[PDB]
C-alpha cells in the first residue's frame, strides 16, 4: 500500500430527476505535473460492460450529453451533473494515470 | 472496427495452474495500442494487472508478478495468459482491454465483458 | 559637489485619453555641476543608432540641467519594452527605467481528398493565431494518439499589419493511418498560461453513404447568349468531405472561375452541396465535354464520380 | 486563535500570506510550534510567513505555544485555474457579516458579473461588486457559483457548498 | 502669428506605478509675441494660480513658453479633465488632458428588422420591429422614442418586457409601416433613454439605395432515378439583379405552398456585380396526379408591373 | 431626387422690393420637410432668413422679421420670397434649401449653387 | 445678444499631406440635453456648394473615409483628423442645432 489511495465522497446517493448532483474523490499526494492532472473517470454498467467517462480529468469522449462536469484540484477532485435523467442510474468510478501501478476509487452507485 | 471475446471462466483448485485467452475481432494487433489484462474483485476493489504493447514491451504489477505470465499470437489475433500458484483471494472478475496512448499515459477505449474466476 | 537629478517625462494623453502614433520620452538631467557628461539610452539594455534622440544641455553657471528627448512610435510603447536613459558623470552612476504602465487562439486544417486520393500527399498543418509575443518559450508538441516517434515539421513566423506575430506548423502524414483514422495532437506551451490548450481530430465517424450527383444546363436570354453558366448538384451521402473538381481536355480548370456552395445537410439526414460555373463563347466552339468531377469516399471504384454532361 | 492576514484562504500558486495564531500569547513566553500536515515547525516568532507558496506545503495546519489547547486544523487551497469565487469564512455564526467576492487569474479585467444563488442568477452587475451580508439568517446556505467575461470567452466559476451553523 | 499648444507629461516608472505627484509642463511656442496670461482649468473652471509655476523662454523672437502645474497622484486619478489654457494677445490658446483609463463601458447591442417585400407587395401590410438586446432587469424604467425625419404623426407601437432565462431582461418594440414612404425611402429611428445611461444608443435606417437591376430566371426539375419514381426535387435559378432584397415564394394549384419542406440559399454576388441565389423543394407523387403548374416565385423591385416574375412549369 | 435652380439674383436697388424664386427638380413640395431661404454675406457670416413647412407653419429670423415675406406654389412645386424695403447690408449670396428634421431640430443637407444678390 | 457665441479654433492653418490635425469650435453655454448636444460640423469647397460632414456631432454622412473624428462636450467641441489628403484643404464650419435661431462660426481654412 505504498502508493496513492483513492477515497470517494459521498459513497451513494438517493436522488430525483432533474437534480444538480455532485461527487468528490480524494487522493493522498499531488501528482499534478506540467499543469496536467492525470485522472480519468469511469462507469461500469451493473450486469454489463464498463465505460470511460472523462479522459485527462476534463475531456469527454465522443458520444455523451453535456450535462456533466468534472473539476477539483490537487488531491481533491469533483464531478458534477446539472440535471438527472432516467438513464443516469449506474455505478461510477475515478482513476489515476500518472505513476504506475494505476489506482482506483471504491465506486459510487446512485439511487432514487 | 474491433470487438472483444473473453474466454475461460471456471473452477480450479488453489495453487494450481491454468491458461487464458482473449480473442480480437477486427484488427491485426501487432501494430499499436497495448494489449492488457485487468482484474476486478466483485464487491471490492479494482486491479490493473499487466500491460504488453505491440513491439513486445511488457509491464507487470510488482505485487503479483513472479507467478503469472502472458502469451501472444497475433497471427491468430489472440493473446493469452498462463496462471500459476493461486490462492483463495484470486476469486474475482477478470477483464481484457486495449491500450490507447497519451503522453506516456495510457487508456482503454475497450472494456471486456468480464469473466468469473472462483478459486477456493 | 552636487549629484545630478534625473527624471523622465513623456507625451500626453488628451482630454479623453487617446493615442498619439509617436511618443516623445524626455529624459531630464537637472541640477549638477558641469564636467564629464556623456549620455546614452538603453532600450531593454540594447542600444540603437545615435540618431533617434535629441538633447539640449542647459548650463546655468555653476549648475547645469540637461534635457534629452527620444522619439519613437506608439507601437514600440505598445510593444511594452523597457527604456533606460543613462548618463556617465564622474563615475557615479544614476539612472531610471521605464516601460508601459491577452488571448491565444489556434486552429487546425482539414485537407482535400485530392491531396489524399489523387495528389496522395498528406501533410497536416496545425494552426496557431493571435500570437501576442513574449520573451519566453513557445515549446510546441506535435503528438500522436499512437505515440510512435514522429518526423519533423515546419516553423515560420510573420508580423501582421494589425500588429500581431504568428506561428503555425505543418507536419507530414502517412495515408493509411488516416484511411484507418489515426488521431494526432499538435500542442504548444507557454509559461504565462495558468493552463494550456490541446487540440485533436481525425477521420470522421458513422457509417458511409454514397451521393446522387448530377449537373444540367441553362437556356439563353434575349439580352446576350454567348456567356452562359452551368452548375453542379450533389445530395444524400455520408460523410461530407469531398474534393470537387473540374476537368476538360486534360487540364485542371482554373479555380476562381467556378463558385461552390456550402455543405448543408438534407432534411432526410443526408448532406447536399451545389456549385456553379460560368461558360463563355469560344470554348464551346472548341469542345463540349467539361467534367465537374468529385471524390466521395464511397465512390467507385477509385473514389471516382462524375457525369460527363455536355451541350446539344 | 489564528488571525489570518488576509482572511481570504483560497489562492493561486506562488503567492504570499501572513500566518498568525493566538493574540493571548502577545507577550510570548513560549514560542509557537506550527504543524504543516502534523510536521513540527522551525519559526522563532509567533508569526509565520509565506512568500511564493508551494502546492506541497498546503493543507492541514495547526500551531500551539505550550498549552494543551491546540489550534484548529486549518486547510489551504492553492490553485491554477481561470475562474475563482473568493471567500473569507464558511462556518459562519448567526448575525455575522458575510463576505463575497470573485477573482480572476493574475487579477485581471473581468466584466458582466452574475452572482448565483444555487443556480438562480441572483445578482448581476457589469463588473465585480464585493457583496456583503451583514447579518446571517436561516435561509442563507447553499452552493454558489460565478460567471463573467474573460478575454471575450465565457466560463463559470466553481460552486461552493456553504454550510451555516445554527445556534 | 498664433501659437500652438502642446502638453508634455510625467512618466510612470519601470514598474508602471504612477508618481505620487504629477508635474504638468505644457510647452507653448510659435507666435509673434505679446501679452500672455495662462489659466489652468480642472474640468473647465479656473484653477488656482499659485501652483502654476510658469517659465517664459524666448530665443530672439521664438518664444518657447512652458507652464508647470503640480498635482498629487489621486488629483490626477480623480479622472478629472485638466487643461492648460493660455491667453495670447487677447485671444485664447488652450490644451486639455484627462486621466487615460481603459475603454468600452457598455457596448449595448440592439437590432432592427427591415421587413419582407411579401409584406410590401403581396400582403402589403408591413410591421417593423426594433429589437434591443442585453437589458438589465432593474428599477428605473426606459423612455422609448420611435421617431422620424419627416416630422409627421405616428401610430402606436408595442413594448415587450421579459426576464430572460440567462438572467437578464428583454425589451423589443414593434411598429406598423406605411408602404410608399419606404418606397420613397423614409427614415426611422427608435431611441433609448435610461437612468443607468451616461450615453444613449440610437440606430436609424431607411430603404437601402443603389442602382436598379432586374434578374433572369430559370428553374429545373429532377430527372428520376430507378430508386425513386414518385419523389423528385425542384430548384430555381436567379442571377444579375440589384438591389438584392427578395421575398421568394412558391405557388401550385392556388396554394401558397408551405415552408419547412423547402429551403433557400443565400445572397451572393456575381462577378458581373449582380447577385445570384437558389432554393430547392422536393416532389411527391399524388400532387402531379392532381395538377402540374408550379411557380417558384419571387418579389423583385425591378420586376414590374407587379414587382414579380413568375414561371409556371410542368412535367417532362 | 431633388435638384435646385435658384432664380432671381443680380443687381437690385435699396429700399424697394424683390420677389425671389428657387426651382425644385424632383419633388412635390407640399408633402413634407421645411422650405428655406438662407443667405451668405461674402467676407462675412452665414444668414438664415426664413422657413415654411409643408403644412405652412412658418418661422423667420427675428433680426430680419418685419422686412420680408416668403411665398409658395406647390402646384408649381416652387416656393418664393417677396423681400421688401432692401438695405445696404443685404449684398449677399443666397442659398435655398429644404429642411430635414430630428426631434424638432432641423438640418439642410442639400445646397444649391447659391446666388449673389448685390444691392446697387 | 444672448446667443451662444462660437469660437472656432484656430483661425486658419497650413499643413502637409498626411498631418494628424485637431480643431475646436468653442461655445459659451451647454446644449447637452438628454445627454445630447445638437451640433453639426460643415465644410464648403472654394467656389462650390457647402457640405455637411457629420450629423449630431457623432454620426457620419455617407460616402466618407473613416479617418475623421469629432468630440467635445459642454461648451468645448472638437474635431480631430488623423490623415490629411490634398482634397481636404478648404474652409470648414460648425453650427448649433439646439435653440432657435441657429448660430454660426467664422470658418477655418486649412492649407497645404
Ligand atoms: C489581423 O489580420 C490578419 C490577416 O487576415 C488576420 O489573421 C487571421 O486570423 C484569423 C483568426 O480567426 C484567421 O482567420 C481564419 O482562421 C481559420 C482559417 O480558416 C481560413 O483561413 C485560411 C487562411 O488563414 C483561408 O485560406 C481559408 O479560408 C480557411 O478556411 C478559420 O477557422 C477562421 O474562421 C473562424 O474560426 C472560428 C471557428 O468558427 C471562428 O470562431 C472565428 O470567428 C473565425 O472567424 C478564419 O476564417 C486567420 O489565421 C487569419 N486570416 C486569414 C484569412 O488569413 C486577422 O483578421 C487579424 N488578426 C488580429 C489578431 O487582429
Ligand atoms: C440569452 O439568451 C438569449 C436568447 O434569446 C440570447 O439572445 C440571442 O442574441 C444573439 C446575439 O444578439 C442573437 O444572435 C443574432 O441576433 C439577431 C437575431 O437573429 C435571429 O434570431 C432568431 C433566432 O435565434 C430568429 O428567429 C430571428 O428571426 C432573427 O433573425 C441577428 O440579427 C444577429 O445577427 C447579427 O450578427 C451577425 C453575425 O452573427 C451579423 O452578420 C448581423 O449583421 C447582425 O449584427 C445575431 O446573429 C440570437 O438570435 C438571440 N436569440 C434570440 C433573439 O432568439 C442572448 O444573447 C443571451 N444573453 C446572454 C448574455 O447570454
Ligand atoms: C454541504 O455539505 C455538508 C457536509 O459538510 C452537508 O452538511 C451535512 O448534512 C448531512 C445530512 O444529514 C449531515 O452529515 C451527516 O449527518 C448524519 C446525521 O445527520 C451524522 O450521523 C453524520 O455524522 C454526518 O454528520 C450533517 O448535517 C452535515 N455534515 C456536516 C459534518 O456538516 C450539507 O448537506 C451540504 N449542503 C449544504 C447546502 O449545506
Ligand atoms: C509575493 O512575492 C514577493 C514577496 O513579497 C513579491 O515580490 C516583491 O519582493 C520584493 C523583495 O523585497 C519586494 O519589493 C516586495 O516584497 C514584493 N513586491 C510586491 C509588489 O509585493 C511578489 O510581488 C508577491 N506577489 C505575490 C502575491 O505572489
Ligand atoms: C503529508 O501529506 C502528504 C501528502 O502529500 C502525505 O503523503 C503524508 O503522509 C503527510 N505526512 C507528513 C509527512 O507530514
Ligand atoms: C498480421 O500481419 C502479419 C504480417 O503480414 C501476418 O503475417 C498475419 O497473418 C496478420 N494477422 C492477422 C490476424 O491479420
Ligand atoms: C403637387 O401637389 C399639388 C397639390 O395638389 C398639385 O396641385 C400638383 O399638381 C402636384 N405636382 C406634381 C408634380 O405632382
Amino acid at each position: 500500500g505504498s502508493d496513492i489511495q483513492l477515497t470517494q465522497s459521498p459513497s451513494s446517493l438517493s436522488a430525483s430527476v432533474g437534480d444538480r448532483v455532485t461527487i468528490t474523490c480524494r487522493a493522498s499526494k499531488s501528482v499534478d505535473s506540467d499543469g496536467d492532472s492525470y485522472m480519468n473517470w469511469y462507469q461500469q454498467k451493473p450486469g454489463r460492460a464498463p465505460k470511460l467517462l472523462i479522459y485527462a480529468a476534463s475531456y469527454l469522449e465522443s458520444g455523451v450529453p453535456s450535462r456533466f462536469s468534472g473539476s477539483g484540484s490537487g488531491t481533491h477532485f469533483t464531478l458534477t451533473i446539472s440535471s438527472l435523467q432516467p438513464e443516469d442510474f449506474a455505478t461510477y468510478y475515478c482513476q489515476q494515470s500518472h505513476e504506475d501501478p494505476y489506482t482506483f476509487g471504491q465506486g459510487t452507485k446512485v439511487e432514487i | 472496427e474491433v470487438q472483444l471475446v473473453e474466454s475461460g471462466g471456471g473452477l480450479v483448485q488453489p495453487d494450481g495452474s491454468l491458461r487464458l485467452s482473449c480473442a480480437v475481432s477486427g484488427y491485426n494487433i501487432t501494430s499499436g495500442y497495448s494489449w492488457n489484462w485487468i482484474r476486478q474483485t466483485p464487491g471490492k476493489g479494482l486491479e490493473w494487472v499487466a500491460s504488453v504493447t505491440y513491439d513486445g514491451s511488457t509491464n507487470y504489477n510488482p505485487s503479483v508478478k513472479g507467478r503469472i505470465t502472458i502469451s501472444r499470437d497475433g497471427s491468430k489475433n489472440t493473446f493469452y495468459l498462463q496462471m500459476n500458484s493461486l490462492r483463495a483471494e484470486d476469486t474475482a472478475v477478470y477483464y481484457c482491454a486495449k491500450g490507447n496512448n497519451y503522453f506516456g499515459h495510457w487508456h482503454f477505449a475497450v472494456w471486456g465483458q468480464g469473466t468469473l474466476v472462483t478459486v477456493s | 559637489f552636487t549629484p545630478p537629478t534625473v527624471k523622465i517625462l513623456q507625451s500626453s494623453c488628451d482630454g479623453g485619453g487617446h493615442f498619439p502614433p509617436t511618443i516623445q520620452l524626455l529624459c531630464l538631467v537637472s541640477g549638477y555641476t558641469p564636467g564629464t557628461i556623456n549620455i546614452t539610452w538603453l532600450e531593454d539594455g540594447q542600444v540603437m543608432d545615435v540618431d533617434l534622440s535629441t538633447a539640449s544641455t542647459t548650463q546655468e553657471g555653476e549648475l547645469a540641467s540637461t534635457q534629452s528627448e527620444l522619439t519613437l512610435s506608439q507601437k514600440h510603447w505598445l510593444s511594452d519594452r523597457t527604456y533606460t536613459c543613462q548618463v556617465t558623470y564622474q563615475g557615479h552612476t544614476f539612472e531610471d527605467s521605464t516601460k508601459k504602465c491577452r488571448c491565444v487562439s489556434a486552429y487546425l486544417s482539414r485537407p482535400s481528398p485530392f491531396d489524399l486520393f489523387i495528389r496522395k500527399s498528406p501533410t497536416i498543418t496545425c494552426l496557431v493565431v493571435d500570437l501576442a509575443p513574449s520573451k519566453g518559450t513557445v515549446n510546441l508538441t506535435w503528438s500522436r494518439a499512437s505515440g510512435k516517434p514522429v518526423n519533423h515539421s515546419t516553423r515560420k513566423e510573420e508580423k501582421q499589419r494589425n500588429g500581431t506575430l504568428t506561428v503555425t506548423s505543418t507536419l507530414p502524414v502517412g495515408t493509411r493511418d488516416w484511411i484507418e483514422g489515426e488521431t494526432y495532437q499538435c500542442r504548444v506551451t507557454h509559461p504565462h498560461l495558468p493552463r494550456a490548450l490541446m487540440r485533436s481530430t481525425t477521420k470522421t465517424s458513422g457509417p458511409r453513404a454514397a451521393p446522387e450527383v448530377y449537373a444540367f444546363a441553362t437556356p439563353e436570354w434575349p439580352g446576350s447568349r454567348d456567356k452562359r453558366t452551368l452548375a453542379c448538384l450533389i445530395q444524400n451521402f455520408m460523410p461530407e468531405d469531398i474534393s470537387v473538381q473540374w476537368l476538360h481536355n486534360e487540364v485542371q480548370l482554373p479555380d476562381a472561375r467556378h463558385s461552390t456552395t456550402q455543405p448543408r445537410k438534407t432534411k432526410g439526414s443526408g448532406f447536399f452541396v451545389f456549385s456553379r460555373l460560368e461558360v463563355t463563347r469560344a470554348e464551346w466552339e472548341q469542345k463540349d465535354e467539361f467534367i465537374c468531377r468529385a471524390v466521395h469516399e464511397a465512390a467507385s471504384p477509385s473514389q471516382t464520380v462524375q457525369r460527363a454532361v455536355s451541350v446539344n | 486563535k489564528v488571525s489570518l492576514n488576509p482572511p481570504w484562504n483560497r489562492i493561486f500558486k506562488g503567492e504570499n500570506v501572513t500566518l498568525t495564531c493566538n493574540g493571548n500569547n502577545f507577550f510570548e513566553v513560549s514560542s509557537t510550534k506550527w504543524f504543516h500536515n502534523g510536521s513540527l515547525s522551525e519559526e522563532t516568532n509567533s508569526s509565520l510567513n509565506i512568500v511564493n507558496a508551494k502546492f506541497e506545503d498546503s493543507g492541514e495546519y495547526k500551531c500551539q505555544h505550550q498549552q494543551v489547547n491546540e489550534s484548529e486544523p486549518v486547510y489551504l487551497e492553492v490553485f491554477s485555474d481561470w475562474l475563482l469565487l473568493q471567500a473569507s469564512a464558511e462556518v459562519v455564526m448567526e448575525g455575522q457579516p458575510l463576505f463575497l467576492r470573485c477573482h480572476g487569474w493574475r487579477n485581471w479585467d473581468v466584466y458582466k458579473v452574475i452572482y448565483y444563488k444555487d443556480g438562480e442568477a441572483l445578482k448581476y452587475w457589469y463588473e465585480n461588486h464585493n457583496i456583503s451580508i451583514t447579518n446571517a439568517t436561516v435561509e442563507d446556505s447553499g452552493t454558489y457559483y460565478c460567471t463573467g467575461k474573460v478575454c471575450q470567452l465565457d466560463y463559470e466559476s466553481e460552486p461552493l457548498n456553504i454550510t451555516v451553523i445554527k445556534a
